[PDB]
């Protein structure tokens, strides 16, 4: 149909100008290529953790806590304390 | 999107074919329109209750084929529509794009997708008002199911085709009761078992679209959208859309259950659907009926609920169990729509206002709630062994009924009161935490056997969690069997007693 | 078989009539149980320590 | 990144629609409606002669 | 130009019926203008009744409307000026400068009735928004593009807090603010307008930050029905025409819904079960369903509610209180208790604080603050009944911490330049959550609580403590 | 006509509720479609226009003053009513003089809890406010403490003095 | 002269007692069972027992109550009610009066409750 | 209402009375008759003149006995007289 | 809009448009649900018993200006339009 074919033409070659050709758009002043492709590509990381989300900051798992291998001082006091607690058993 | 260009070309090719075969010379011209109802002349041979395609783009149903002026409501906004625009007869009764593919997609009134996921395949587009199966093609509730949240569910089951109903005030979260009920379609449906499959399809009749987003997010995060088709009808959406939505859900339920697999449904707040029928009737020309609402409120409500049933093996032994949700003002059980529906639905779960702020996140009035099938179609764990526990649930509810201002006649009544009150503080299955067919009976059995009742009432809020985890990692064989063996035998009762001793101990 | 690991301590508490009053042994039992709870939480709640690069990319 | 991609995809259809408005304005502005009138007449003639 | 001719044939009360020519009849809701000796009467096309006759419900008092008056269809919704130019004055819902301080030369004029936005590109994973109110910036699991209203007290310092919130949100987030009075009293309007001219959020010459779009009672019911949408469209225009995240304040959801019920009754619908009519919900569903968060900012409006008799037997108030996320208990006593804002985070209850939803640190701050306040409230009604001696060591420490939280809770009020001269003070999430955690972590617990009163963030809290402890002895 | 002359005055729209009922009848006979409470919704419109007529003018036009004295009919305290609700809200106040206190013999029997004049301070006389501050608390306390009617012997003695103060006021 | 003079009198007494219970329910709730007459208290207790005797196990309702259904013989039922008003089992348990057959099953239930409840 | 405004009166047989065993169930207090004993054989009248007042007194003591407590001689006598009548 | 429509409502339908000989006999235009409209009986006495030719009697409580309506005191299955 002419109304279909003409619509397809005006909506395809112009769609070519918008997307399929890097001619941006004459009717609209700011091209989306200088707006979306790189800066708004940081919009994904603007919503994400910037230079940190894609990066995934290095955080190595640490060691758990222990008694510093100290039986010279902790063992005797622990024994006395446990025996004192045993006085009401 | 080059694919968008291809879609545009295909659609415009279809439109060019339509224009070439318009076959529309004496088709009607909309005489006048308003309130989502359009009075249109012409259309001299339009079959009754057939969608009409209107020039302004928004379509609508044709309800009253009055002498000459055939009344077609507008299923969309009027700011586009205008008098005199051409009215094109779709030639078909209102049919909904239906089929298994709609899974995870939110569809508009007739089934127009609204999330933005594009097309969803179809396994049939049937009319929105199908005739329900009669007597012979119907059957009993021989296959039970799980409501997910304990939610007084072992007490009053929800079996194959159990047309249960609910009620509550505004923002009562009965919608959340529905959502949790749906989430139980992850412990059976997410496996591979059709016999365990209950492919739920919620509805969204007249809710704030923000609430729709909340529902969608809660469906995705807990991974529910894999098993729930949530037909949507916005409050901003037009009245004919909301009115037709329950019919669309009915169509989806037919498309599923009629195939022969056991399926389920849960209509959204149906009070909004009633208000929509009120708009449709009192706005077009039909005189109002009782309670100022349209006369056929019961007719519409039945034609929705009566679609749900549990057919026999003659029809594949499938079923479309339904949980229609009605809303009142002030928790009013005594209302035209509420009482009339409670006649139609076979089960009731009443949600109060006090308890909704008094003592329970569920706040389901156990005594008020009831379902017309407690024995047949109940969790075989909750009856085959814990049938005495069901009678004990009824007995303890009656017991707590008298626990307001009577004195202490004896110790028997006081003991029943304390144990049942600990049980009630226990039974509330926390929101979005569906985990049931594993230690359901355990609460009442331990109360009568004195395992949890000896614990402090407040402490049960964690004691139950500890007991469940102990059954999980310690009584793993017995707990898994109670999940799977289908019954808690006297031997399994003894092993659970041992596990109960272990839980009491640690 | 984590049942047996705490089974000995549960039995001891069943016979701790001479061992009642443990000032800093119940704290250790709490630490051991907290470790198991966090382990089960990491196992269940957290997804695979991997990437769904098969389709997601 | 996926969400950014989904939003940019929607921006694509939105921009396509925005340029389609200018495309439609071209159809009236250019007298291809003259070139469309004969097509309309032929299509309608074929449609009426169909049955 | 093709001014579609009209004829004022039937003015059935406020609802009016104008017949026009074939093919020229405006569609539904297209604004129609009749310019009588009393200026311009605006008609919104109410229904298409056929017979080339358009029935409309005028957005002004149809008094003096004559038969035979020709109506022109402006071919769209209610016409009203748009931009930041008109922002900060009294703008008639009819559109003209009701401010009487000069016509709003906003060459761009934007409609009123709008299509609902695309829920597909909205904020499903909505962004947490910082308001500038630390108490509401810590314990409130929030989102962008939503709503929150607990106005409680009837402007007992809240309208002072209102212009201050306007200034702060227009400053930090770089946006606008819309305080729309639907059915707000001309006396109440006079008080608020003089107050704001004294408060600076909008000035006859100084830079404006707030939008005063009031459709008062002094006009016809249709005017009350559509003025709120006029305000919402103005806010959306200024937000999208500058990418400026504008928080919106609404007069009363009850006011707008009641006005819409009035108009819907006027149309011809029958009364419903109780006090409704055939189209109750779609009235408020027109605007509020189209105010959501976009990429250019957000649209998280606020609805002012004075809980009428504090009873939840009105469905609109229930849905509105459900709209809000956390509740700020603005008890009158608390205003005198030490907080000028008095926004209690005690009623900051929400389940949105998940490990992946509200942030671990923010949610932990929420839990600590709310638990401290609630524990203080609970221990009060028992210990204070027993006596001040009932303070246990835990109880005394918790009471000291809680009173520290309450005294610190206040912030200097920016639009209170006339109050005591205090310069503008608020917090920010980076300061807010961490400073709340640290002050709760005993960081200044030894310092007296009187430092916490009239004290903003830790930025000047230390300076104030030094000032109090130094230049006195 | 009085007010714009810059002077003061006081209007008394005595029993505006019956005027609203008259409007309801007028609408019904004039066949305007009925709505909630069967009065035409235009009742609120007419009432608002008739109520926002009066206020205190500014020095711009000479500062005229005018006071309204409208009355309504609490049909069993018809709070959920349409006309009573509009009369309350439109008014800058609600001195809801319930019947019960009048039935205790009182000729001017306002309700203590219910009356809240929003802009009263801007018209309040300071000297009266000095004492009324304690009167308000005394009334609130009397309302709060009269609950324990049948357990008054065990009630706190300060509470008994507060009850004495409430009764005396 | 339809079902028997004794049956008519039994029904009349039963209805009078239940109506007395309903009539005194207001003062019972407001004040308590002790605040009224011991004659009134006795009638109230008998009426409560009678009301709790009104239910029965129906053959198809065994889905709900769980008991196999019981069909109370007309003459047996009349005699049972005349006795129960006359205090031939007034000391039997109230909970042993619900969901049973005739007064024979009532006494059997009272004995069972004596065995279990204790 | 219209009948009770047009009729001669009523024997308003409330259901509670018929349930209270009094068959027939003329709720004497709720009964009424504009004509009255002037349209009656005086043989009835000599006893009805006391019967009506006795029923009236019983109405006065119904609440007192509803409390189920003791009273003076007049009250107890009235209750016994009314119940017997 | 030059004027209004042709009309608003109606009372009579049939199209003889001539003299009235139905002063003793009637035409049962509307009949159903125990209430029947009758065309004819120009000057009937109000509340006069009237006999339908099928065999069922009737009393005429309605004498509206166009057609007079008479209650059909019996099973309505015998009555029919135009009888």
């Amino acid at each position: 149909q002419d109304l279909y074919l003409r619509e397809l033409k005006d909506t395809k070659l112009a769609p070519s100008t918008l997307q399929d050709a890097e001619g941006n758009v004459k009717p609209w002043n700011p091209p989306q290529k200088p707006n979306l492709p790189e800066l708004e590509l940081q919009g994904p990381e603007a919503l994400k953790a910037y230079t940190e989300q894609n990066v995934e900051t290095a955080h190595v798992a640490k060691e758990s806590e222990e008694g510093e291998s100290e039986p010279i001082e902790e063992d005797w006091l622990v024994l006395d304390d446990a025996e004192e607690t045993k006085e009401s058993h | 999107k080059a694919q968008p260009t291809e879609v545009s070309s295909i659609l415009e090719e279809r439109i060019k074919g339509v224009s070439d075969e318009a076959n529309l010379n004496e088709t009607g011209r909309v005489l006048a329109v308003g309130d989502g109802i359009a009075r249109v002349f012409g259309l001299n041979n339009i079959q009754a209750e057939e969608l009409v395609e209107f020039s302004s783009g928004v379509k609508g149903m044709a309800l009253n084929l009055e002498p000459g002026q055939v009344g077609i409501v507008l299923f969309g906004s009027d700011r586009l529509v205008k008098e005199g625009e051409l009215v094109k007869r779709t030639g078909n009764i209102v049919d909904v794009p239906v089929g298994p593919g709609l899974l995870g997609r939110v569809v508009d009134a007739l089934g127009n997708p609204i999330d933005g996921k594009g097309p969803i395949d179809a396994a049939g587009r049937s009319r929105a008002q199908v005739k329900a199966p009669g007597i012979l093609p119907r059957r009993s509730v021989h296959e039970p199911v799980q409501t997910g949240l304990k939610a007084v569910d072992a007490l009053v089951p929800i079996g194959r085709g159990q047309r249960e109903l609910i009620i509550g005030d505004r923002q009562t979260g009965k919608t959340a009761v529905a959502l949790d009920t749906i989430l139980n379609q992850k412990r059976w449906n997410n496996g591979s078992d059709e016999s365990k499959k209950l492919y739920c399809v919620y509805v969204a009749v007249g809710q704030k679209r923000s609430t729709v987003a909340q529902l969608v997010q809660t469906l995705e995060q807990h991974d529910a959208m894999k098993y729930s088709i949530i037909v949507a009808a916005t409050a901003s959406e037009a009245a004919p859309l909301q009115y037709l939505a329950p019919f669309t859900a009915a169509s989806i339920g037919e498309w599923f259950r009629d195939n022969g697999k056991h399926a389920l449904i849960v209509y959204d707040d149906l009070s909004k659907q009633a208000v929509a029928y009120r708009q449709l009737s009192l706005l077009l020309r039909r005189p109002p009926g009782r309670e100022a609402y349209p006369g056929d409120v019961f007719y519409l409500h039945s034609r929705l609920l009566e679609r749900a049933a549990k057919l026999s093996e003659k029809e594949g032994s499938g079923s479309l169990t339904a949980l229609p949700v009605i809303e009142t003002q002030g928790g009013d059980v005594s209302a035209y729509i509420p009482t009339n529906v409670i006649s139609i639905t076979d089960g009731q779960i009443f949600l109060e206002a006090e308890l909704f702020y008094k003592g329970i996140r569920p706040a389901i009035n156990v005594g008020l709630s009831v379902s017309r099938v407690g024995s047949a179609a109940q969790v075989k764990a909750l009856k085959q062994v814990a049938g005495s526990l069901k009678l004990f649930l009824a007995q303890y509810r009656e017991v707590a009924a008298f626990a307001q201002f009577g004195s202490d006649l004896d110790a028997s009544t006081k003991q029943t009161l304390v144990r049942g009150e600990r049980l009630t503080q226990l039974l509330k299955q926390n929101q979005y935490s569906p985990l049931a067919t594993e230690e359901q009976v355990p609460l009442i059995y331990a109360g009568v056997n004195g395992h949890l009742d000896g614990i402090e009432l407040s402490r049960i809020g964690e004691f139950e969690s500890s007991f469940l985890s102990y059954l999980k990692s310690n009584h793993n064989e017995l707990l898994t069997e109670i999940r799977e063996k289908g019954e808690l035998s006297k031997e399994l009762l003894a092993s659970l007693k041992s596990a109960t001793e272990s839980f009491v101990a640690t | 078989a984590k049942s047996a690991a705490n089974k000995l301590d549960w039995a001891k508490v069943i016979s701790s009539l001479r061992i009642t009053g443990s000032t800093a042994t119940q704290l250790s039992s709490f630490k051991k149980r907290n470790d198991e709870a966090r382990r089960q939480l990491l196992e269940l709640q957290s997804q695979p320590t991997e990437v769904d690069f098969s389709h997601y990319r | 990144w996926v969400r950014y991609e989904a939003s940019l995809r929607q921006l694509e259809q939105r921009q396509l629609a925005k340029s389609v408005i200018s495309r439609v304005q071209s159809e009236l502005g250019n007298p291809k409606f003259q070139e469309k009138v004969l097509q309309q007449s032929i299509s309608e003639i074929e449609q009426l002669l169909s049955k | 130009s093709t001014p579609i001719t009209g004829k004022v044939t039937a003015v059935i009360g406020a609802i009016v019926d104008v017949h026009f020519e074939q093919s020229e009849l405006p569609a539904i809701l297209n604004a129609l203008e009749i310019k009588t000796p009393q200026g311009k009467l605006v008609l919104e096309v109410a229904q298409h009744l056929g017979e080339n006759t358009v029935r409309t419900i005028a957005m002004d008092g149809t008094e003096g409307l004559v038969r035979g008056e020709k109506v022109l269809d402006t071919g769209g919704p209610i016409s009203v000026p748009v931009g930041r130019e008109t922002l900060g004055r009294i703008i008639n819902v009819i559109g003209e400068p009701i401010d009487e301080r000069g016509p709003i030369k906003s060459k761009l004029r934007k409609p009123i009735h709008a299509d609902p936005p695309s829920f597909a590109e909205q904020s499903t994973s909505a962004e947490i928004l910082e308001t500038g109110i630390k108490v509401v910036d810590l314990l409130a699991p929030y989102a962008r593009g939503g709503k929150i209203g607990l106005f409680g007290g009837a402007g007992v310092g809240k309208t002072v807090f209102i212009q201050e919130l306007i200034n702060n949100i227009a400053k930090a987030h770089g946006g606008f603010s819309v305080f729309t009075g639907v059915g707000e009293r001309t006396r109440e309007g006079n008080d608020l307008y003089r107050e704001m001219k004294e408060t600076g959020v909008i000035n006859l010459e100084g830079e404006s930050k707030v939008a005063l779009v009031f459709g008062q009672m002094n006009e016809p019911p249709g005017a009350r029905a559509r003025v709120a949408l006029t305000g919402l469209t103005i806010a959306e225009y200024f937000r999208d025409e500058e990418g400026q995240d504008v928080l919106l304040f609404i007069d009363n959801i009850f006011r707008f819904t009641q006005a819409g019920s009035e108009v819907s009754a006027l149309l011809g619908r029958i009364p419903s079960a109780v006090g409704y009519q055939p189209t109750l919900a779609t009235d408020m569903g027109l605007l509020q369903e189209r105010i959501t968060t976009t990429k250019k900012g957000s649209v998280t409006s606020v609805q002012a509610v004075y809980v009428p008799a504090d009873d939840l037997t009105d469905p609109a108030p229930a849905t509105t209180f459900a709209h809000l996320d956390a509740t700020t208990v603005l008890s009158r006593g608390i205003s005198e208790l030490g907080i000028y804002p008095a926004v209690d985070p005690l009623d900051s209850k929400s389940r949105l604080l998940d490990a992946a939803v509200v942030g671990q640190e923010h949610y932990d701050v929420a839990s600590k603050v709310q638990e401290t306040l609630q524990t203080y409230k609970s221990l009060q009604d028992i210990i204070a009944i027993l006596g001040m001696d009932e303070l246990s060591e835990q109880d005394k420490l918790t009471v000291e911490r809680a009173r520290k939280i309450q005294r610190f809770l206040s912030q200097p009020f920016a639009v209170a330049e006339v109050f005591t001269g205090i310069p503008g003070k608020l917090v920010r999430l980076k300061d807010t959550v961490a400073s709340f955690k640290a002050v709760l972590e005993g960081k200044y617990d030894n310092i007296p609580e009187h430092a916490f009163y009239m004290v903003g963030g830790i930025e000047d809290v230390v300076a104030k403590a030094e000032k109090l402890a130094a230049e006195a002895n």
